[PDB]
C-alpha cells in the first residue's frame, strides 16, 4: 500500500511556485515581525476619560501593594501597574490613574480590579477611578466606592458560587484571540513570553505540513481506494476532496500540538532555541517531498491538490483552533481553577502602520500566486511549442515561399512541396482539409511603370460580394458555381500590408486525397481561376502533434501590391485545445479567482471614493487603481473567451468534420492576447516589488532622487524630441545625443542633494 | 525507425607524436514534433603523463601545491579556532574558505579521476574492441571547470596586498566604501531585468529562438546593452507589442537606471577625496 | 583555461586580450561562447559586461569628473585672486 | 586611450557646464 | 495600412485624453474659484488654448 514512483523528471512547478511563495512571504512576514516585536520588547516595562483614583481614606500605610485594573469587553483588554502613589502609598497616598490601557470597548462591563499586598493594610481604600466623560466616556464615574480588600469583586457593567460561568466566559474572552495561532500575530498581549515571531514560524510549519501531507495522499495512496487516477474527475465532488483535506489535518494537527507545547512555557530552559532549529528542518523537508512527489502529477489532479491544502487551510481555521481554545478553557477553569488568566506616544501611528503593511502583504502574496499560475501554469509546453513551429516552418520550405513574386510559380510550388506534405504514409497527421478563400475587388488594377513599386499599394475599392461561374461572371441558370461564402463574424483580421483583410472570400476545398486535389488544383489554373485582380489568396489549413498535445494554425498569404507582383508572409501560431467544458481545468480556476481580485480592488476603491466624496480625481491613485482593475478583469475576460472559443470551434469541427474547414485561427489568436495581458500583469507586480524596497533607511534614497528629477529628465527627452522633429523638418542623431549620458549629471546632482539632506 | 530519439557515434585517436588521446562524441537528437538537432565534442585527453622530465616537474610542482593548501587549511583552522570566532564580516575571509574548498574538491576530484585508469589496460590486453573513454573525458572537462574558477579566485586575492602609497590607499577606500549602497540599487535594478526577461520570454519566446529560453533572454538583453542585437526579427514576430517592448527597455535602462551606478560611484569618491583632504586641515 | 582550445578566439592568450578589448567596443559573437561550454561560458560572459559597463568604467570618468570641477574652481578662485 | 582618458574628459565639460549653469541661475534667482 | 499611422492614432486619443483632463479641470477653476479673474494673462491662456 505504498509506491515509490520517480516515473520521469518533467518537473511540475505549480507545487514549486506555491512553496517558494509560502517561503518567501514567511520571510518578509517574519522581518516585519522583527520590529514589529522589537518594539514591543522596548514597551515591556483615549480608551477613556482620566482615571483618577485620588483619594485619602486610610493613614499609616508605609507599604506596598498592586492595584491591578482589568479593562474588560470585546476586542479590549489590558491590565494596570501597581498601587503606587504619590507618597510611596503612605498616608493619603493617592494619585489619578494616569496610566497607559489603551484598550476600552463601548458601553459594555469595562470593569474588573483586584488588590494584592503584603498581607493586609490598614483602612486605606481609594473609592474608584472618577472618569465620566473626558476623552472617550468607557464608563462613568460611579461605583461601589468604599472599604475593600484583597480580590475585590469589582464586577459591573456599562462568595460569587457561581464561579463556573464567569471563569469560563473571562478564559473564553481572554484566549479567544491570543491562544488561537493563526490571528494571533496581531493580537498578542504585552508582558507575555511567547516572542511574537514564532507565532509566524507555527503558521508556516502548518502551511508546509498541509502542502506534504496533500502532495503525499495525492500521487501516493491509490491502493486501498484506488479511487484516483482516470476514474477521478478532477472537479470537486464537494464530499471527496474536503473529506482528504480534513483527514491530512487531523493527522497532521498532533506534532503541530507537540511544537507549540515545546514552545510555550519554556522559560524548561532555553529549548524555545532548540525548537525554531526543528522547523527549519521539517518544512523543508516538507517542501523536498513535494518537490519529489508533484513531479509526476497527472495534469489534472494539481488543481485538486490546491482545492484540498485550500480546504485543510481553511479546516484548522473555522473550528479546530476555537475547539482547541475552548478545551484549554475548560481545563484551566476546572484544574486549578486559577482566578487570574508627543515623546513617547508617536509609537501608535508605528503600530497601526506596520499592522495595515502586514495586512496588504497577505493580500499582494495572494495575489501574486494567482497570476503566477495564471502565467506559468503549463510552462511546460513551452519549448514543444517553439520546436514544434520552427518544425512546420522547416518542412514547409518557408524560405522558398518568401522569395516568390509571380503570381504563377505558386502553382508549381503548391503541387511540389505542399501537397506531398498534406498527403503520403503517415506525413505528419493534419485534423483537416484545407481551403482557398480568395477576394477579387472588382476593381481592375492596372500594372505600374517600370520598377517593383515606387512607394507603397494603392488604388483600393470596394471588394466584390457578386456570385461567378467557372471561368469569371456567367450567372444564366441558378446560384452560381463560385458563391461569396459569407464571412464569419469570428475570426478574421489578418492585418495584411495593403489593408485590414477579413474572413471572407471565393473558396476552394482542395480535395481530399493527392491525385484528385491536384487534378481539381490544374483544372482551377487554367480556367483562369487565379489570374485577374485576385488581391489575396489565403492558403491555410491546420495542424496538429499528438505526442505533446498542441495545435498549430499555420497560414499562408500571398498579396498583390500590383499587377504581376506579390509579397509572401507565412504565420504558424501553435496553441493548446482547452475546451470550457472539460471541467475545471486551472486556467479557468486562475481566471475566476482574477475576477474576484478585480471586484475586491473595485470595492475597496468606491469604499474611499464615497467616504472621501466626488471630486477625488486629479490624483494618480485613483487613475492607477481603475487601470489595474480594467488590466485584470480584461485578462480574466480574455482568457474565459478563448476557453469558450475553443470549445465552440471543436464542437462546429466534430459535427462535420469529413468535409469542413472551422478555421481554429481566431483561437490561437486569443489563446496568444490571453497570455499577453498576463505576462504584463505580472510585469507592474514585479515593478511594484521594487518600489516596496524603500522600506531601508539606507536605501529609501534611491526612490527619492528619481523622483525629484523627473522634470528635468522630461524636459531633456522634450529637447531630444524637438531637435529629432527639426531634424525632418528641413527635408544617428538620436545615438550622438544619446551618447552624452546628460541624465546622469541631473542624477548625480540630485542624488548629491539628497544626501546632504538627508544630515 | 520513426520512434527513434537520439543517436550517439563514438571512438577515439591517440596522434603517437604528442602524448595526448582524443575522444571523439557525436550526439543527433530527433525531437517528437520532427527535426535533427545536431551536437558534437572533441576532448584532448592525457593518460600516460611520466614520460619526460617536465612531467616530473608537474608532478613536483603538483607536490608543493598540496603542501601549500594544507598550510593554508592548517593556518585557517588555527585560527577560526584558537582566535576570534564567527570573523565573517571581512569579506578577505570568506574569501580564502572559498579558495580552500574549491582547492579541495579539485584535488579530490584528480584522485579520483587520476587514479582510475584500468580501463587503458584493458583496451591494452585486447585492441579490438571499443574504449570506454567517455568517463574520463567528463571528469577532466568538471576539473578544467575548477581549476579555471580557482586560479580566477586566486588573482582576485591579490588586491589585498596594495596599498602602499596614498592613491591605492584611497582607491580602495572609495571601492570598499561605494559597495555597502550600491548593493541596494543592484538588486532593485536586476529585478526589473528579470521582470523584462519574463516578459520577453513569455511573449516572444515561442516564435524569436533568441528569447526561446529564459537564460537566453537574459543574455539577449545583456547583448543589446552591449549594442549588439537589433529588434529587425521582432516586427516579423510581433508588431505591437515588439517596438513597445524594445523602446521602453532601451530607454528606461539605459537613459535612467544605468546612470544612478555612475551617480553613487562619482559622489562617493568625490566625498571620499574631500575627507581624506580635510584629514590634513587637523594635522 | 575554459575557451582555449575549441572557439579558435582565445587560443593563445594575447587572443584572449584582444578578444575583451573587441568585446568592450561591442563585438561579441556569442555564438561559440555558449555552445562551447554551455555552463560557466555564459557566466563568464554576464559577469564581464556588469563588471566593466556598469562598474570598471564608471571610475575612469568618476576621476575625470571631480578633477575638472576642483581645477577648474581652483583655477578661478587664483584668477579671481 | 579613445574610450577611457579622451571620451570622458566631453563627458566632465558636459557635466560642469551644467553645474556651472545651474549654480549661476540659482544665485541669480536666490539674490 | 501600415504599422506607424496607427500609433499616430494612438497619440491622438492620448491628446483627446488630455484635452478632456484640461476641460475637466477649468471648469473648476470658475465654479468653486472665484469667478470674473482673467487679468493675470495667464487664465488667458489655459482657456484660448482649450
Ligand atoms: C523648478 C526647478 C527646480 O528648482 C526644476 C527645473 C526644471 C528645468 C531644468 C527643466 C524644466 C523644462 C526644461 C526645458 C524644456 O522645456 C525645453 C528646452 C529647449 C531645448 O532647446 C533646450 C532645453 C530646454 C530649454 C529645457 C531645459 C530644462 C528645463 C528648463
Amino acid at each position: 500500500r505504498f509506491v515509490f514512483p520517480e516515473p520521469t523528471a518533467d518537473v511540475n512547478y505549480i507545487v514549486m511556485l506555491t512553496c517558494a511563495v509560502c517561503l518567501v512571504t514567511y520571510m518578509v512576514m517574519a522581518a516585519i515581525l522583527h520590529k514589529l516585536d522589537q518594539l514591543d520588547a522596548s514597551r515591556g516595562r483615549r480608551f477613556k476619560y482620566e482615571i483618577l483614583v485620588k483619594t485619602g481614606w486610610g493613614r499609616g500605610s508605609g507599604t506596598t501593594a498592586h492595584v491591578g485594573i482589568m479593562l474588560y469587553g470585546v476586542d479590549s483588554r489590558s491590565g494596570h501597574r501597581h498601587l503606587d502613589g504619590d507618597r510611596a502609598f503612605h498616608r493619603n497616598s493617592l494619585d489619578i490613574f494616569r496610566i497607559a490601557t489603551p484598550h476600552s470597548l463601548g458601553s459594555v462591563w469595562k470593569i474588573r480590579v483586584w488588590h494584592d499586598n503584603k498581607g493586609l493594610s490598614p483602612a486605606w481604600f481609594l473609592q474608584h477611578v472618577i472618569v465620566r466623560d473626558l476623552q472617550t466616556a468607557r464608563s462613568a464615574f460611579f461605583l461601589v466606592n468604599d472599604w475593600l480588600s484583597v480580590e475585590t469583586e469589582a464586577n459591573g457593567g456599562l462568595a460569587a458560587l457561581l464561579r463556573f460561568r464567569r471563569l469560563l466566559v473571562a478564559e473564553l474572552q481572554r484566549g479567544f484571540f491570543d491562544k488561537h495561532i493563526w490571528l494571533s500575530i496581531w493580537d498578542r498581549p504585552p508582558r507575555s513570553r511567547f516572542t511574537r515571531i514564532q507565532r509566524a514560524t507555527c503558521c508556516v510549519l502548518l502551511i508546509c505540513l498541509f502542502l506534504g501531507a496533500n502532495a503525499v495522499w495525492y500521487g501516493a495512496v491509490g491502493d486501498s481506494a484506488y479511487s484516483t487516477g482516470h476514474v477521478s474527475r478532477l472537479s470537486p465532488l464537494s464530499v471527496d476532496t474536503v473529506a482528504v483535506g480534513l483527514v491530512s489535518s487531523v493527522v497532521v494537527y498532533p506534532v503541530y500540538l507537540a511544537i507549540l507545547f515545546l514552545f510555550r512555557m519554556s522559560r524548561p530552559a532555553w529549548c524555545a532555541s532548540l525548537a525554531h532549529g526543528l522547523s527549519l528542518l521539517l518544512v523543508a523537508v516538507a517542501v523536498a517531498v513535494s518537490g519529489w512527489v508533484g513531479a509526476s502529477f497527472p495534469p489534472g489532479v494539481s488543481v485538486a491538490w490546491l482545492l484540498s491544502s485550500s480546504a485543510s487551510f481553511l479546516a484548522s481555521f473555522l473550528g479546530w483552533e476555537p475547539l482547541k481554545v475552548l478545551l484549554e478553557a475548560l481545563y484551566f477553569s476546572l484544574v486549578a481553577k486559577r482566578l487570574h488568566p508627543f515623546l513617547a506616544k508617536e509609537e501608535a501611528r508605528k503600530v497601526k502602520r506596520l499592522h495595515g503593511m502586514l495586512r496588504s502583504l497577505l493580500v499582494y502574496m495572494l495575489f501574486l500566486l494567482v497570476t503566477l499560475l495564471a502565467s506559468y501554469g503549463d510552462a511546460s509546453c513551452h519549448g514543444h511549442a517553439y520546436r514544434l513551429q520552427s518544425a512546420i516552418k522547416q518542412e514547409l520550405h518557408s524560405r522558398a515561399f518568401l522569395a516568390i513574386t509571380r503570381s504563377e510559380e505558386l502553382w508549381p510550388w503548391m503541387a511540389h512541396v505542399l501537397l506531398p506534405y498534406v498527403h503520403g504514409n503517415q506525413s505528419s497527421p493534419e485534423l483537416g482539409p484545407p481551403r482557398l478563400r480568395q477576394v477579387r475587388l472588382q476593381e481592375a488594377l492596372y500594372p505600374d511603370p517600370p520598377g517593383p513599386r515606387v512607394h507603397t499599394c494603392s488604388a483600393a475599392g470596394g471588394f466584390s460580394t457578386s456570385d461567378y461561374d467557372v471561368g469569371w461572371e456567367s450567372p444564366h441558370n441558378g446560384s452560381g458555381t463560385w458563391a461569396y461564402s459569407a464571412p464569419d463574424l469570428l475570426g478574421a483580421w489578418s492585418w495584411g500590408s495593403c489593408a485590414v483583410y477579413d474572413s471572407g472570400g471565393y473558396v476552394q476545398e482542395l480535395g481530399l486525397s493527392l491525385e484528385e486535389s491536384r487534378d481539381r488544383l490544374r483544372f482551377l489554373q487554367l480556367h483562369n481561376w487565379l489570374d485577374n485582380r485576385s488581391r489575396a489568396v489565403f492558403l491555410e489549413l491546420t495542424r496538429y502533434s499528438p505526442a505533446v498535445g498542441l495545435h498549430a494554425a499555420v497560414t499562408l498569404r500571398l498579396e498583390f501590391p500590383a499587377a504581376g507582383r506579390a509579397l509572401a508572409a507565412l504565420s504558424v501560431r501553435p496553441f493548446a485545445l482547452r475546451r470550457l467544458s472539460a471541467g475545471l481545468s486551472l486556467p479557468l480556476l486562475t481566471s475566476v479567482c482574477l475576477l474576484l481580485f478585480a471586484v475586491h480592488f473595485a470595492v475597496a476603491e468606491a469604499r474611499t471614493w464615497h467616504r472621501e466624496g466626488r471630486w477625488r480625481v486629479l490624483r494618480l491613485g485613483a487613475w492607477a487603481r481603475w487601470l489595474l482593475v480594467a488590466l485584470t478583469a480584461a485578462t480574466a475576460l480574455v482568457r474565459l473567451a478563448q476557453l469558450g472559443a475553443a470549445d465552440r470551434q471543436w464542437t462546429r469541427f466534430v459535427r462535420g468534420r469529413p468535409r469542413r474547414f472551422t478555421s481554429f485561427d481566431q483561437v490561437a489568436q486569443l489563446s496568444s492576447a490571453a497570455r499577453g495581458l498576463a505576462a504584463s500583469l505580472l510585469f507592474l507586480l514585479l515593478v511594484k516589488a521594487a518600489q516596496q524596497l524603500r522600506f531601508v533607511r539606507q536605501w529609501s534614497v534611491f526612490g527619492k532622487t528619481l523622483c525629484r528629477a523627473l522634470p528635468e529628465l522630461l524636459g531633456v527627452t522634450l529637447g531630444l524630441v524637438v531637435l529629432g522633429v527639426a531634424y525632418a523638418q528641413l527635408a544617428w542623431a538620436l545615438r550622438l545625443w544619446g551618447a552624452l549620458r546628460l541624465g546622469a549629471v541631473i542624477l548625480r546632482w540630485r542624488y548629491h542633494a539628497l544626501r546632504g539632506e538627508l544630515y | 525507425d520513426r520512434g527513434t530519439r537520439a543517436t550517439f557515434i563514438d571512438f577515439s585517436v591517440y596522434n603517437a607524436n604528442i602524448n595526448l588521446f582524443c575522444v571523439v562524441r557525436l550526439l543527433v537528437e530527433f525531437p517528437a514534433t520532427g527535426g535533427v538537432i545536431p551536437s558534437w565534442q572533441f576532448q584532448p585527453l592525457k593518460l600516460i603523463r611520466y614520460v619526460t622530465t617536465f612531467d616530473f616537474f608537474l608532478a613536483a610542482c603538483e607536490i608543493i601545491f598540496c603542501f601549500f593548501i594544507f598550510y593554508y587549511v592548517v593556518e585557517e583552522i588555527l585560527e577560526i579556532r584558537i582566535h576570534k570566532l564567527h570573523y565573517f564580516r571581512s569579506f578577505w575571509n570568506c574569501l580564502d574558505v572559498v579558495i580552500v574548498v574549491l582547492s579541495v574538491v579539485a584535488i579530490g576530484i584528480n584522485i579520483y579521476r587520476t587514479s582510475n585508469v584500468e580501463v587503458l589496460l584493458q583496451f591494452l590486453e585486447d585492441q579490438n574492441t571499443f574504449p570506454n573513454f567517455e568517463h574520463l573525458a567528463y571528469w577532466q572537462i568538471q576539473f578544467n571547470n575548477i581549476a579555471a574558477v580557482t586560479v580566477f579566485f586566486v588573482w582576485i586575492k591579490l588586491f589585498k596586498f596594495i596599498n602602499f602609497n596614498r592613491t591605492m590607499s584611497q582607491l580602495s577606500t572609495t571601492m570598499s566604501r561605494c559597495a555597502k549602497d550600491l548593493f541596494g540599487f543592484a538588486i532593485m535594478f536586476f529585478i526589473i531585468f528579470l521582470a523584462y526577461a519574463q516578459l520577453a520570454y513569455l511573449v516572444f519566446g515561442t516564435q524569436v529562438d533568441d528569447f526561446s529560453t529564459f537564460q537566453e533572454c537574459i543574455f539577449t538583453q545583456f547583448r543589446i546593452i552591449l549594442g549588439d542585437i537589433n529588434f529587425a526579427e521582432i516586427e516579423e514576430a510581433n508588431r505591437v507589442l515588439g517596438p513597445i517592448y524594445f523602446t521602453t527597455f532601451v530607454f528606461f535602462m539605459f537613459f535612467i537606471l544605468l546612470n544612478m551606478f555612475l551617480a553613487i560611484i562619482n559622489d562617493t569618491y568625490s566625498e571620499v577625496k574631500s575627507d581624506l583632504a580635510q584629514q590634513k586641515a587637523e594635522m
